[PDB]
């Protein structure tokens, strides 16, 4: 009995949404408003921008219009664009995919075989993805019901070139007016005082070589042995080995202001990692007759080892991947390198027991240990019980009827966190000699020219502090209680459940920063404190049929949760860290619950800001800050709980629909009545809320209140943020309720009789989107808002596949 | 089975017991030199010109006030916030400096001095470095930790307070460190990375005089000079001293700004960067990676005001217009005007740093402003552009070492100290001044030709060694550091100890404000702008064991 499975897949994918940026148009007027509210002459921009404008019979300022000349620039090298720099670096998406396995089984031994393809042009331009797969798995029976041993084999081959490090977030602050190519069509850039940052577009085009090579091959193989009846272990082995390999090509360039001189470079890099597992487990059984067991005891060792090296080279005379090797350098030169490793062993256990399939238990201890940890805490033990009760069964609520099943859970389950930074419990100390790039400065090197010779040669080195050590760190440990009711209604089409968990951690690992003083490398992973994590969840669904054959399914989901942070070391509450922002510790809250000031909108009137509380920076336009003190003045003990990460409710819904051959399946999630916070509004509602000036901004900034627009939310436009606007406030916080359509796929199914026709058993087209619609709530700024740190969605996915299977 | 989970070793580390074996320790201790040329950034120079645009000296620079928007609010006093990054950051970093100081003491102390004959010598120079980084942290804030118990555990860090010393008592710690280093340091360093023992002096006498300018009560202003903090400043600043050394003046201002003469007699103490020495770029000095010419592409920071412009003119007697020098601003052809400017200020119609083929003009290629911060130059932190020296990684720099302690400033302080005793010795206060003065007049060398090719007609003249008034000899030894010390961010810090910082600052801001736009809004606030604040991400994270500046809270 030979099984072939075929698939295929294309997919688009199209970003449907960002955001809206500044025009070239738009970004003058923004720069005028902020110029002539401040009462600075809107002319002596340093743009370039030409002004006409002039007031409005009430008296304030109004722009008449916008000239720019047809290149920014004193030599005409560089033109003015009305640049979609999103849209430049933008691309639709297409996936393409192929599977094709083979199954051979006997009653003797079995062999399956796959083979698949995916590739994937990515929605940036000028990065791509693709990767074959083939899979080998078989077993061999070398007695009759006694004895097999087994294999499983997946290999892997992948090539991908990927983004730089927010392009598109560059490709957002980078002024429309900036060409993407100058005049005589090379690549163009900034000039004079328009912010230093690279186009994107060039950016994208540099790194289009830079591509790298993934390989993998895991599986394990084993031998389980029966001895007698109802009894058998089995040992396994497997391994997990991938190897990366790029060249990363620095080229030279020079547009505009942003230079390079004229530097060229390749670096080689390498990286290596090696997982490998050996286990061995013993299962007994029993059943007489009205009676059921399962013990099972077993043991498995892991180890993981990886290491990564490079070399770099600089001063190509030929600016190509084909010469540009590290031998046909003729510059300077570096190298890098590295490993680090960890393992694990885990003793453990398992029971299972039964009635008259009534009362049930099961009772699971383990024993774990980490090359994490020092040896004196090293291991650490979990139990778990849980009991449950299929109460139909019972021989008096018989009658009953309408009802088909009911059983009632109940877990007790301790749990383990190991994950942390494989040296931990260490304090570090590292020879940065300063071999290594660094943005601005801040190399943090060893070495230093001890004898005043400007160099010309190695200089001395030292150590430096990378953490300090906990030699007393430990284990995290989750005790989640759980409890719930499985049930089954009117001929088993009402269906659901009914849970309610507990999880308790205790001795929680995050690595804490240093206080100030303690200076450098003063960072160490500590245990602090336990958190709370208790809720509901709800499950229910109808299926049905009709008449005119319609089969359908709707199943529903209800969650909600409360969480609280029971305890933290003084030292950790007082510097945020888990919440409140260093002006509030955060037990008894929220984890993640933040703390700022509370904003009460824009004064409108010299008199609103005089019958208000002492404000720095307030004047009309500016945003009003209340006075929680009620103390006359705003200083920095005026401020509240005002962010709260957890949902009132959460709630799913998946719907399913056959007619007519067709299949229809839908799948909407969605929660309501959740905080979010964001910094995205830095970027849409000021012109001076960031570090450097003159990148692009949002579009609703352009709906600044002024004189000539009151009644707006948004406050003034001003060149230097005089309000502290900034701050941690109310207007940072907005309402994130939503729902969205997931998934939703139509399929049809040839009927059987005409698929045979052409010989095959199951043939199967579809078509499907991810990421379809959203729904936001009205007091969003938008951009997806369950990533709202985010300026832009996730992308959309649409599918078109079959499914054959002969 | 546990013979399993010790088999793998932290790879590439020494991890903490090791660090303190000895053979480690000569690293430790360049480590601790190291760090103050390769620990600063951009906007957080450990040269302090980022802080010093308060003064009356320059202008923040670069595209307008909406780009490094923190430092304009600085540059005005107005919209400073006690948790602007800028500030939490140069505590932050200044701190990291102490740490490796720290460490190198935490093993030096623990060592043979049979096996190391040079014990003291290499902890004079870790508590010298000590010294250094709580100066500046005094400087900028008042109320500092005093992070001084090489053997502090990483607990004890959590209890530490900066109210535990008074602001006498702090001031004397920072003293303490300096004194040892003289009393253990040696008359030359054949490396000159090294301070000398007068190098340790002068900056035993620095501290002792802003230490003498009392701010003994609980706000900034003066509560009285202390003499004997003077006397100090006298003593450690004796010519004996400095001729044990080899230091003095240049023969030529210039020079103490030009890569080909990096280290000369006048250099006390440098931070020593370097190119071609094995690191990814160069040990450069990042530091001034804003202040470099726009002609460069970026990003034209730190322009020096006019108000530092004019304060170069001279009467027709050679002196400096005391009373009347920014009525007009300078004027090439008509005024005679101090040498000194041309080393500081490139001004337009000029060369760049002596290279005439670069000449400084009024356009996008030398203001990145269009003019909104002016169209001047620093000089000091910056090279010629054919400087074999210059490098572009993220932003431009040179290996031009950064001083911090100019001979000058040795003379200038002990004139200081002088005029402050009234002990008669105020002519000897004088005739300091004038060597100082004298050199700046025939330092013509670079510039000779600059009368015929541009018709400036240089005038400085030395004051007569007469009687002068103790309110008179301060006039003119605040002027000779007004135009000894232009752009080196000194200027602020000095009204701060002279306390004059609201009365001098203020009246900046009404004159200048006709000739930056930037200045209009703007305006000092005594009893709580003479320093920054202390970093609320810091008093947040201490648990009540901070305590605010005055007129912070
Ligand atoms: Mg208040
Ligand atoms: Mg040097
Ligand atoms: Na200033």
């Amino acid at each position: 009995q030979i099984k072939i499975n075929f698939d295929a897949s294309v997919s688009a994918s199209m970003y449907q949404s960002k955001m809206n940026v500044l025009n070239t148009e738009q970004y003058g007027r923004a720069m005028w408003q902020a110029y002539v509210n401040d009462g600075e002459n809107p002319n002596g921009n340093a743009l370039g921008y030409a002004y006409n404008w002039g007031y409005n019979a009430d008296g304030n300022p109004v722009l008449y219009g916008m000239t720019l000349s047809k290149y920014l620039d004193s030599k005409n090298t560089m033109p003015v664009a009305d640049t979609d720099w999103f849209d430049e670096i933008t691309r639709t998406g297409v996936i393409q995919q192929y599977n094709l396995s083979v199954s051979n089984g006997s009653e003797k031994g079995s062999s399956f075989f796959s083979l698949g393809y995916y590739k994937n042009l990515g929605v940036i331009k000028d990065t791509d993805f693709d990767r074959f797969s083939a899979r080998m798995n078989s077993d061999y029976k070398l007695i009759d019901d006694i004895l097999t041993i087994g294999q499983h084999f997946t290999l892997n081959r992948t090539s991908e070139v990927q983004a730089p490090g927010g392009i598109i977030e560059t490709a957002l602050d980078i002024p429309s007016a900036i060409p993407v190519y100058a005049s005589d069509g090379s690549w163009g850039g900034p000039v004079g005082g328009w912010p230093d940052r690279r186009n994107p577009r060039a950016v994208l085009e540099y790194n289009k070589d830079n591509r790298y090579t993934y390989w993998r091959m895991f599986g394990d193989a084993y031998v389980n042995l029966t001895p007698f009846k109802g009894f058998n272990l089995r040992s396994t082995f497997g391994l997990d080995y991938a190897n990366k390999q790029a060249r990363y090509f620095t080229y030279p360039y020079q547009e505009g202001t942003q230079t390079n001189n004229g530097k060229s470079a390749v670096e080689a890099k390498q990286e290596h990692w090696t997982k490998w597992m050996w286990n061995a487990i013993a299962t007994y059984q029993l059943e007489v007759g009205k009676h059921r067991g399962d013990v099972m005891i077993g043991m498995e060792l892991n180890r993981e080892d990886d290491s990564h090296f490079s070399g770099y080279k600089e001063d190509f005379s030929i600016l190509t991947p084909d010469y540009m090797w590290p031998d046909a350098g003729s510059g300077t030169a570096q190298a890098y390198g590295a490993g680090e490793g960890y393992s694990l062993v885990s003793f453990f256990g398992k029971m299972n027991y039964s009635y008259a399939d009534r009362y049930l238990l099961s009772l699971t201890l383990r024993r774990d240990g980490s090359s994490r940890f020092g040896k004196n805490h090293r291991y650490a033990t979990f139990p778990s019980v849980s009991l449950g009760w299929r109460i139909t069964q019972e021989n008096f609520m018989k009658e009953l009827t309408w009802l088909d099943d009911l059983k009632l859970r109940a877990s007790w389950g301790q749990t383990g966190n190991q994950e942390i930074s494989n040296l931990a419990r260490y304090t570090i100390y590292a020879p940065n000699y300063g071999t290594t790039d660094s943005f601005g400065g801040q190399s943090y090197g060893t070495a230093y020219d001890i004898t005043g010779s400007n160099g010309g040669g190695v200089l001395p080195s030292g150590f430096k502090r990378n953490q300090i050590g906990n030699d007393n760190i430990k284990w995290e440990t989750t005790t989640q209680t759980n409890v719930g009711i499985d049930f089954s209604l009117f001929k088993q089409s009402l269906y659901g459940s009914l849970e309610y968990y507990y999880k308790k951690a205790t001795d929680i690992l995050t690595e804490m920063a240093g206080v100030g003083v303690l200076g450098e490398g003063g960072s160490r992973w500590i245990n602090s404190g336990a958190m709370k994590n208790q809720g509901f969840e709800f499950n229910l669904g109808y299926r049905n049929k009709t008449a005119f054959g319609l089969t359908y399914d709707l199943n529903g989901n209800i969650s909600t949760y409360r969480n609280e942070i029971l305890e933290l070391p003084e030292t950790v509450a007082a510097n945020g860290k888990f919440g409140g922002n260093g002006v509030k510790s955060v037990v008894g809250h929220t984890y993640g619950a933040q703390v700022g000031y509370i904003a009460d909108g824009i004064f409108k009137s010299q008199d609103e800001v005089d019958n208000h509380a002492t404000q720095e920076g307030a004047a009309v336009g500016r945003i009003r800050y209340r006075d929680i003190d009620h103390n006359g003045v705003i200083d920095e003990r005026d401020q509240n709980w005002i962010y709260d990460p957890t949902p009132s409710f959460s709630y799913g819904l998946n719907i399913y629909l056959e007619y007519k051959n067709f299949d229809l399946t839908m799948f909407w999630q969605g929660v309501q009545g959740v905080d979010i916070i964001s910094d995205v509004k830095k970027k849409s509602d000021f012109w001076s809320a960031s570090n450097v000036g003159f990148l692009n901004k949002g579009t609703r900034l352009l709906n600044a209140w002024s004189p000539t627009n009151p009644n707006s939310d948004i406050p003034a436009l001003t060149r230097s943020d005089t309000n502290n606007e900034q701050r941690v406030s109310t207007y940072f916080v907005e309402n994130g309720s939503f729902l969205k359509l997931r998934n939703i796929q139509l399929g049809y199914t040839v009927p059987a009789v005409i698929s045979k026709k052409m010989r095959m058993d199951r043939l199967r087209f579809y078509c499907s989107a991810q990421n379809l619609l959203t729904i936001k709530s009205k007091n969003f700024t938008g951009e997806d808002p369950e990533n709202p740190n985010f300026s832009y969605p996730i992308p959309v996915n649409i599918t078109f596949g079959l499914n054959i299977g002969f | 089975c546990d013979d399993f989970l010790d088999r793998q070793v932290p790879q590439g580390i020494v991890t903490g017991d090791q660090i303190a074996s000895p053979e480690y320790v000569d690293n430790l201790v360049i480590s601790a030199y190291a760090i103050w040329a390769t620990g600063d950034d951009i906007n957080s120079s450990f040269s302090l010109w980022n802080y010093d645009v308060r003064s009356d000296d320059c202008y923040k620079g670069g595209s307008g006030t909406e780009d490094g928007g923190v430092f304009n609010a600085l540059e005005i006093s107005k919209g400073i916030n006690t948790t602007d990054w800028n500030i939490n950051d140069i505590w932050k970093r200044l701190y990291q400096c102490i740490t490796r100081a720290n460490t190198a003491l935490q093993s030096l102390d623990q060592m043979d001095e049979k096996t190391y004959p040079l014990k003291n010598q290499r902890i004079a120079e870790m508590r010298f470095l000590r010294g250094h980084a709580h100066f500046m942290l005094k400087q900028l804030f008042k109320k500092i930790v005093i992070v001084n118990d090489e053997n502090m555990e990483p607990d004890a860090y959590n209890e530490l307070s900066n109210t535990t010393y008074t602001n006498d008592e702090q001031w004397q710690k920072i003293a303490d460190d300096f004194q040892f280093a003289y009393d253990n340091l040696p008359e030359v360093q054949i490396e000159k990375g090294r301070p000398a023992q007068a190098a340790a002096a002068a900056y035993l006498a620095k501290t002792y005089l802003y230490k003498a300018y009392r701010q003994d009560g609980a706000d900034n202003a003066l509560t009285g000079i202390n003499e004997e903090d003077l006397k100090q400043v006298v003593k450690y600043t004796d010519p004996l001293i400095m001729a044990k050394g080899g230091y003095g003046l240049e023969t030529d201002y210039s020079m103490n700004f030009l890569p080909q003469y990096e280290n000369g007699a006048e250099s006390v103490w440098a931070i020593q960067y370097s190119i071609n020495d094995g690191t990814y770029n160069g040990n450069l000095n990042w530091g001034m990676g804003l202040t470099t010419p726009q002609i460069l592409g970026c990003c034209d920071f730190h322009k020096p005001s006019q108000n530092l412009v004019n304060a170069f003119k001279t009467d027709s007697q050679g002196k400096p217009l005391f009373s009347t020098y920014d009525n007009e601003n300078y004027e090439v052809a008509t005024d005679n005007v101090d040498p000194r400017l041309f080393h500081t200020v490139g001004m337009p119609g000029f060369p760049y740093k002596y290279n005439e083929g670069y000449i400084i003009q009024k356009n996008d290629d030398w203001s990145r402003s269009k003019g909104l911060y002016g169209y001047y130059v620093s000089l000091k932190e910056n090279v010629d552009p054919d400087c074999d020296c210059l490098k572009k990684g993220s932003y431009w720099a040179s290996s031009l070492n950064h001083i911090v302690i100019r001979y000058a400033d040795v003379l200038l302080m002990r004139a200081e100290a002088l005029i402050q005793l009234n002990d008669g010795r105020i002519t000897d206060a004088i005739s300091l001044i004038n060597e100082v003065r004298s050199r700046a007049a025939g330092s013509t060398m670079l510039i000779f030709n600059y009368k015929e090719d541009y018709g400036v007609n240089f005038k400085v003249t030395p004051y007569d060694l007469k009687a002068y008034a103790q309110d008179e000899a301060m006039k003119m030894l605040k002027w000779e550091r007004r135009v000894e010390f232009g752009m080196e961010s000194s200027r602020f810090f000095d009204l701060v100890r002279w306390g004059e910082a609201k009365d001098v600052i203020n009246a900046y801001y009404v004159t200048e404000a006709s000739r930056c736009s930037i200045y209009k809004n703007a305006g000092f606030t005594e009893n709580k702008n003479e320093y920054l604040p202390v970093p609320f991400e810091q008093i947040s994270a201490s648990n009540g064991n901070y305590t605010q500046n005055f007129g912070w809270h």
